[PDB]
């Protein structure tokens, strides 16, 4: 069976260079053309390029000349991008993705599961967390909200489960927004039966991987 | 480089329904293709060759067009085909993409639940306080969110988001932040937020006393 394997999330600072890298299984590499795919935050597909790495000819969106280098290595199996001087125009999600040319239909048939570049200088931050404590303002037809505001913390991602992924159904995680101060901050909530709250405990399980952050944190009733 | 442009940008459609989107090239192009992609995933291939339906594509889809005109049709909408579609060309290099055609569920207006959170005791402690309003479950999207403390308006001290559109039930929520200082948090006594959204015949106000 296929696979792109897309190396780890990468924060770089401006100015430095960074190399993403793509390993293949299930078929060899030199068989295919491995192209690359850039995302930008809530963006369109943008093609950067591709190597056959049957002969290592390459082709690039002339946008991207200079920018971009794409290898190859077909005793590693691997595709790579190399991207030189960073910018924040180049934070975005990065796809290797394959094409079988003629013979193949031509149509990018396997992809990678993405690459997150954040260019940036900037320090992780680990986040702090917050109960939303439930109470009779976030109670309606006998049921009850609360949740978990994940404050101040750079880059992306968080995630958020509760009660260890036990508790999935009325949970609503909101994307993250970007402060003032250059941090990021998100909320998890929950709805539950009102009749639990005394009954049943309540934690949601914060993980800041940049940061090494894991922050479990109990979320108790407010008698206001 | 053959710019290919996806009409309508963003449209909405009901379980059911017949929906139809178009691509419309630069120039000639011998075949048209298309990918489907779901927030925070990969894009999946999903016609090639114009009209040939990628393995897994259900049989609902189809695909059609010649020279600079092609379209993605689904007979029957399911939930599950909410998602942005990109068309792409082969016939000449650089390899182009459309901007893709963002396809959501319809369904019948919703008003939002309004809910507030006070700061906790824990973050107070640190010197800063922030309040939670939250809008669940309303449609459509367009929510106008509105802070007062002790009825004055709150300008440029705030953050929201708004989910993506609740599969089970097409709906959205929202979550906004008002953040102060610990300072001014104290200095003040009423913490509403207001929240207008055609659901409601007028706005709705919750709100709460700080100490009580
Ligand atoms: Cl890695
Ligand atoms: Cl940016
Ligand atoms: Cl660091
Ligand atoms: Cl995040
Ligand atoms: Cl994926």
């Amino acid at each position: 069976e296929v696979q792109l394997q897309q190396s780890g999330a990468e924060l770089v600072k401006p100015g430095a260079s960074v190399k993403l890298s793509c390993t293949a299984s299930g078929f060899n590499i030199k068989d295919t053309y491995m192209h690359w795919v850039k995302q930008r935050p809530e963006q369109g597909l943008e093609w950067i390029g591709r190597i056959d790495p049957a002969n290592g000819n390459t082709k690039y969106d002339p946008k991207f000349q200079g920018k971009a280098t794409i290898t190859a290595d077909t005793s590693s199996n691997t595709a790579y991008l190399q991207l030189s001087s960073l910018t924040s125009e180049d934070t975005a999600v990065y796809f290797c993705t394959r094409s079988r040319g003629y013979f193949g239909n031509y149509y990018f048939d396997y992809w990678g599961q993405g690459t997150t570049l954040t260019v940036s200088s900037a320090s992780t931050k680990g986040p702090s967390v917050f109960p939303l404590a439930p109470s009779s303002k976030s109670t309606s037809g006998g049921t009850a909200a609360l949740g978990c505001l994940v404050k101040d913390y750079f880059p992306e991602p968080v995630t958020v489960s509760w009660n260890s992924g036990a508790l999935t159904s009325g949970v609503h995680t909101f994307p993250a927004v970007l402060q003032s101060s250059g941090l990021y901050s998100l909320s998890s909530v929950v709805t539950v039966p009102s009749s639990s709250l005394g009954t049943q405990t309540y934690i949601c399980n914060v993980n800041h991987k940049p940061s090494n952050t894991k922050v479990d944190k109990r979320v108790e009733p407010k008698s206001c | 480089q053959i710019v290919l442009t996806q009409s309508p940008a963003v449209m909405s459609a009901s379980p059911g329904e017949r929906v139809t989107m178009t691509c419309s090239a630069s120039s000639s192009v011998s075949y048209m293709y298309w990918y489907q992609q779901k927030p925070r995933s990969s894009p999946k291939p999903w016609i090639y060759l114009t009209s040939n339906l990628a393995s897994g594509v259900p049989a609902r889809f189809s695909g059609s067009g010649s020279g600079t005109s092609y379209s993605l049709t689904i007979s029957s909408m399911e939930a599950e085909d909410a998602a942005t579609y990109y068309c792409q060309q082969w016939s000449s290099i650089p390899l182009t993409f459309g901007a893709g055609t963002k396809l959501e569920l319809k369904r019948t207006v919703a008003a939002p639940s309004v809910f507030i959170f006070p700061p906790s005791d824990e973050q107070l402690k640190s010197g800063t306080a922030s309040v939670v309003c939250l809008l669940n479950n309303f449609y459509p999207r367009e929510a106008k969110v509105q802070w007062k403390v002790d009825n004055a308006l709150q300008s440029g001290n705030s953050q929201e988001s708004v989910t993506e559109q609740d599969s089970k039930d097409s709906t959205y929520s929202l979550s906004s932040t008002l953040t102060l200082s610990k300072a001014d948090y104290e200095k003040h006594k009423v913490y509403a937020c207001e929240v207008t959204h055609q659901g409601l015949s007028s706005p709705v106000t919750k709100s709460f006393n700080r100490g009580e």
